[PDB]
RNA sequence: GCUUUACUGCAGGCUGUCGCUGAGGACUCUCACUCCGGGAGGAGGACACCGAUAGCCGGGCA
RNA sequence: ACUCGUACGGUCACUGAAUCCUGCCCAGUGCAGGUAUCUGAACACCUCGUACAAGAGGACGAAGGACCUGUCAACGGCGGG
RNA sequence: AAACAUCUCAGUAUCGGGAGGAACAGAAAACGCAAUGUGAUGUCGUUAGUAACCGCGAGUGAACGCGAUACAGCCCAAACC
């Protein structure tokens, strides 16, 4: 039969409908008064978290991060530029907001490593994402056959090197075929053309 | 070219800043729980470096000692009162509502409790004209008719120091000393006496503005100089 | 007043001094920042790629 | 100059002389879906748009004759070289 | 380097539209949001701000 | 930043103590106000087109412009016959 | 590009953040010599200056496949407990 979880998911398909619509209208009010990065005891979208790797276990942390909406906050040029580069308003960053959120959260918890993250809505100018982080030094995690992999030294600062969920998608590594010529194995190895 | 003077201003550097550290007090109406009981005694009359006008030191019943935006006619010893039930005499502060129409007022709040915003310069005054349960119409020194919440507190009387503007500075030196007490760059060099690189009016074999002096409201900083969005110029008509 | 020799006379102000972190006489005692190693400004050591030829 | 609205002449389709009808070629309307149209959209961005930032050439003092010769029996038309003419009016 | 009704663009200002955004060609309200108030509460209010976009101005700048 | 400031303020410009004065011009350009009508983008809307889409067209029309007005101690002008 | 605006120099120089002894990638919502076919991923050789881009100017520029190197395939979420 349907898992209870399936209901949380179903609700979040249309976040501006039904009960969840009212919850959001409620919550954001408190969120907007909260800080850039706030650790929360429980994931707002349990199905999502668990689906991403979350477990109610020691060493598993979740945190909501607020990021401003819109294009790049860019300074206009202060020297000679050909028209093509005199741009300011339409320039957008190559990193998506969810990735920024993941990095901000990770910096708040220097000892933790990002596991994954998901969106929890947005108002007119914020965008909120909840980041799941893990304590690579806490046994319980070191002893978990499903998360211990993140304890490896090779995983130090995953987010900052784009080894994250959104990291890899933002890097155009989704497709294994046509279109990923300048993407895989890495952008830099491909002269930065994707 | 280079940023014009008006643009250097905004950066807020020493040269454009007011000698705040040399200022005395931020003149604002006291906060009263309610009842009005609050009254105090004028202890002294001092000079306000920020407004070139006198200000009164007052000791309030509950021990509080604060400088006040003094209206004309307040002397050491006098007892001032602030509240809904304050008597109606010069120097006392109370909501526009409790004030009798036809009375000159100063240091008027824009919104109840903001501590006073309008009519605070030397010898100026507002004029409470109309009352109501919803709107208190005051005429500000600029001549404009302002609609204010009757809950907006004010002080009875005109600001002290009237007539300051009557005496000419006579000499650059006097301007100087005054200017040194304000957030302002002085003296003033005319744009037309500058180089093209420094001001839209700069340049030329002789001194004259390049284009007309009336500039659009939409002009960008660096270009908005001269007569800003002038509805007219000159004296004729 | 000449901007040359005559203006060299007022130079008795101490600014750059032996740095506690790198040992270079580059610690600006007025700014409390080393122009050589970044001490006082950066935890990481001051270094740029332009301190050498691009391909080296 | 003047020119008859109809007259006998060779029809490259019928392959034999027949009465043709002369008309001035009316400009066809653009669909805005040709390759050039897509390149304009695609290639225009921040700053100068190369070729797409240019504007309408100009005019020669007199234009050449732009006509359609329509066969009166098979209904198929054909084109001919034009010749400079300040004005062209048809007779009847 | 400088100028401008040189060419081409770029900031900025004004203006329409969409999102935030809600209730009953002009209108009321309150619940988001904004401001005032120490608080109670007051003013304003689906506008403004902010994000996106469109038109006009635009040697301020390249 | 101005601003511990509030029109007797402070910002932006022109002229440059005093004395006697400061004429005429609003067509152009600038600024500002108004505007029946005209012009005026995008979204949404309507028509055609496409089993969808591209696309063509319509309706509505903001600022702006046309048009009208004010303004020269605003740019400036004050001739020939 | 014999000027120059798109283009080019070039995602270069330089700047910000970070890992390791190597990084990264990786077991198909692939390929599409269209097949009764191939079978994770890097890399080398080639495919090829080919396809594709471009004031269709100057210039720019892959991939599938093939021959090699080395080979390796698995764990959750959920259902049911
Ligand atoms: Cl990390
Ligand atoms: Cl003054
Ligand atoms: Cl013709
Ligand atoms: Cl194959
Ligand atoms: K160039
Ligand atoms: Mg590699
Ligand atoms: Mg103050
Ligand atoms: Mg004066
Ligand atoms: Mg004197
Ligand atoms: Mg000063
Ligand atoms: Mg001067
Ligand atoms: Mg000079
Ligand atoms: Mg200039
Ligand atoms: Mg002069
Ligand atoms: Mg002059
Ligand atoms: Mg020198
Ligand atoms: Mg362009
Ligand atoms: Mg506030
Ligand atoms: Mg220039
Ligand atoms: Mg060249
Ligand atoms: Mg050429
Ligand atoms: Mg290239
Ligand atoms: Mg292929
Ligand atoms: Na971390
Ligand atoms: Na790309
Ligand atoms: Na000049
Ligand atoms: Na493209
Ligand atoms: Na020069
Ligand atoms: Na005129
Ligand atoms: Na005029
Ligand atoms: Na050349
Ligand atoms: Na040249
Ligand atoms: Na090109
Ligand atoms: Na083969």
């Amino acid at each position: 039969a349907r898992s209870a979880y399936s209901y949380i998911r179903e609700a979040w398909k249309r976040p501006k409908e039904g009960q969840i619509a009212e919850l959001m209208w409620h919550r954001m009010q408190e969120w907007r008064n909260e800080p850039a990065v706030v650790r929360i005891e429980r994931p707002t979208r349990l199905d999502r978290a668990r689906s991403l790797g979350y477990k109610a276990k020691q060493g598993i942390i979740v945190v909501r991060v607020a990021i401003r909406k819109g294009s790049s906050r860019r300074t206009r040029f202060n020297k000679g530029r050909r028209s093509k580069r005199m741009m300011v308003n339409r320039i957008t960053r190559k990193k998506n907001i969810q990735r920024i959120a993941e990095e901000r959260a990770n910096r708040k918890f220097p000892n933790l490593r990002v596991l994954n993250s998901y969106s929890v809505g947005e108002d007119g100018r914020h965008k909120w994402h909840e980041v799941i982080l893990i304590d690579p030094d806490h046994p319980a995690i070191k002893s978990d056959d499903q998360l211990s992999w993140i304890s490896r030294t090779r995983h130090r600062l995953r987010t900052f090197r784009g080894l994250t969920s959104a990291g890899r998608r933002c890097r155009g590594l989704r497709g294994q075929g046509k279109g990923s010529e300048k993407v895989r194995p890495s952008l830099r190895v491909n002269g930065a053309k994707a | 070219g280079r940023r014009i003077q008006g643009q250097r201003r905004g950066r807020g550097t020493s040269t454009f800043r007011a000698p705040s550290h040399r200022y005395k007090a931020d003149l604002e109406h006291r906060k009263v729980e309610d009842g009005d009981v609050i009254a105090g005694t004028v202890v002294d009359i001092e000079h306000d470096p920020a407004r070139s006008a006198p200000v009164a030191a007052v000791e309030f019943e509950d021990g509080d000692r604060r400088l006040i935006l003094a209206p004309e006619g307040v002397g050491v010893g006098d007892e001032l009162q602030v509240g809904v039930d304050a008597e109606i005499a010069p120097g006392n502060t109370l909501p526009l509502a409790e004030i009798p129409e036809g009375v000159p007022v100063c240091n008027v709040e824009s919104s109840p409790g903001d501590g006073g915003k309008f009519a605070r310069a030397s010898g100026v005054n507002a004029q409470l004209l109309t009352h109501d349960r919803n709107v208190a119409v005051v005429k500000l020194p600029s001549g404009e008719m302002k609609r204010l919440d009757p809950q907006c507190r004010a002080t009875i009387g005109v600001v002290g120091g009237g007539g300051r503007t009557d005496k000419p500075f006579v000499k650059a030196g006097n301007k100087h000393h005054k200017m040194k007490a304000r957030g302002t760059k002085w003296p003033n060099v005319r744009g037309v006496a500058m180089n093209a690189v420094d001001h839209p009016f700069g340049g030329g074999g002789r001194q004259h503005p390049g284009k007309p002096k009336s500039i659009s409201r939409n002009a960008p900083p660096g270009r908005k100089v001269g007569d800003i969005a002038s509805k007219r110029t000159g004296r004729g008509g | 007043t000449g901007a040359g020799t005559p203006s060299q006379g007022k130079k008795n102000t101490t600014t750059h001094t032996k740095c506690r972190r790198c040992g270079e006489k580059s610690y600006h005692t007025k700014k409390k920042v080393c122009s050589s190693c970044g001490f006082g400004k950066s935890a990481k050591r001051r270094d740029y790629e332009w301190q050498s030829k691009a391909g080296e | 100059m003047q020119m008859p609205r109809r007259f006998n002449t060779y029809c490259p389709h019928c392959n034999e002389h027949q009465e043709h009808e002369v008309e001035k070629v009316r400009s066809g309307r653009q669909t805005g879906m040709k390759w050039i149209d897509r390149q304009r959209e695609r290639n225009s961005g921040i700053g100068n748009d190369g070729k797409f930032s240019k504007v309408p050439g100009g005019d020669k003092p007199t234009k050449k004759t732009d006509l359609k010769y329509r066969c009166g029996e098979c209904g198929k038309a054909h084109l001919r070289e034009g010749w400079r003419a300040g004005r062209l009016e048809f007779q009847e």
